[PDB]
């Protein structure tokens, strides 16, 4: 595609025009729109996409867990199927917009990425995607999971090598999957031992940073301690 | 719960 | 319609979910579905469909405010038609949202009203969706504006003749009714009239109520007294 | 902006 007569630039535009009226979904189209022009995105493209994206998904994650917890809650009198009925409908719209992202990566966004900081930037958004899907996954949970791992580990792996410890999304990459661990793979050992890692090695980077990408890292640092504080 | 990265 | 094969009985308890999850657009979609069947609604359902529209009219209201705002920035450098098109996009939804809601009062809620409550009910909506017209409308604002007056009075002769000074809905209907005054039909004094009155009138009421009318009548009696604070 | 009913 609907957005194929657009403008490439125009499309952005609108992306940031929906972005500030708090239409992700308009977005979350503008940006699908933009990518499918088939040129690579810039670093503020990239971005734009994955608002759009965190915030259409977020608000299907937040319905889905107050679903979930009452239809548990109803098998502990009885109500008819109306409730898993309707956690099922948002739960299938949740996978909708997962595999629109992940074939958005697929076709072609990672296997274009050559830079660094792409690459990471996109293997994590893989990531993040699968531990949506694993996080509602109940009989292809494991094959769920473990694309999940082996796209956050290749993330890993790279953001290592060609990124300072103190790089937001190398952070971020660090953050999300020791979420994975705690949460998902069921491995809080794991989870802590990554955020401690993480963090220690970010500290003794800081003093390389100016006064706004010391705020920069510093912001997704404390979201680690908040873990580590709730982890033990 | 805990948190992720937040959208951004 | 896509509701006709649900039960009744399950498009209000869907409706009830949707709102828990806060999906008031599936919670909109749902009780469309409730009232196309056909039978007069509770006060229950009846609250159950204003607060599904009200909340994805709101949204809309608040996107719409958000871009004609960087719209009219724009005619004081030249941009393209980028915004006048995204509001536009965002104008006609709201259009469409409007102009739904005003179909199922017309067919056939309105008519089949008998008892005050459900009549005064019905037209309130009526003379706020066309409220909601009227704050988008340039070229026919005239007759938008025209057919909420009409529908407002008609609800507060109704109002004024069947009801308590301390019913939660007249006390609404004419907060709304004096919020259509003051930012509509270009009249703030009408407005300060109304509120004031309405407000007293209440005042001296309020001795005959229970502790838990008492709470539902003074906190709309509240947002009378902050907007009179305002507009004097 | 003046409020309006809330909803609710
Ligand atoms: C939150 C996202 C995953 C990220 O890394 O952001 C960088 C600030
Ligand atoms: C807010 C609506 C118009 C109304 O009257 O609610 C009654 C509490
Ligand atoms: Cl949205
Ligand atoms: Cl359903
Ligand atoms: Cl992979
Ligand atoms: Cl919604
Ligand atoms: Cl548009
Ligand atoms: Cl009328
Ligand atoms: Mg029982
Ligand atoms: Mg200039």
């Amino acid at each position: 595609g609907a957005m194929g007569s657009m403008e490439r630039a125009s499309l952005i535009q609108k992306a940031k025009l929906a972005e500030q009226a708090e239409r992700y979904e308009d977005m979350a189209a503008f940006m699908k729109g933009a990518v499918e022009k088939g040129e690579e995105l810039s670093c503020e493209e990239r971005n734009l996409l994955s608002v759009a994206y965190k915030n259409v998904v977020g608000g299907q994650r937040a319905a889905w867990r107050v679903l979930s917890s009452i239809e548990q809650k109803s098998n502990e009198e009885e109500k008819g199927p109306e409730v898993r009925e309707y956690r099922e409908k948002v739960e299938t719209e949740l996978q909708g917009v997962c595999d629109t992202v992940l074939g958005l990566l697929d076709s072609h966004l990672i296997k274009e990425a050559g830079d660094a900081e792409s690459r990471v930037f996109y293997l994590k958004m893989k990531g993040d995607y699968y531990r949506y899907l694993a996080e509602v996954a109940t009989g292809d949970k494991k094959r769920i999971i473990d694309s999940a791992r082996s796209a956050y580990q290749e993330a890993m792996d790279i953001s290592k090598k060609e990124m300072p410890p103190t790089n937001p999304i190398r952070l971020g990459l660090a953050l999300n999957f020791s979420v994975f661990h705690y949460e998902i793979a069921n491995s809080p050992e794991e989870a802590i031992s990554l955020a401690k890692t993480t963090f220690d090695e970010a500290m003794a980077d800081l003093h390389t940073l100016s006064e706004d990408s010391y705020k920069d890292s510093t912001l997704i640092m404390q979201l680690l301690r908040d873990n580590l504080t709730l982890w033990t | 719960r805990s948190a992720s990265c937040p959208s951004l």
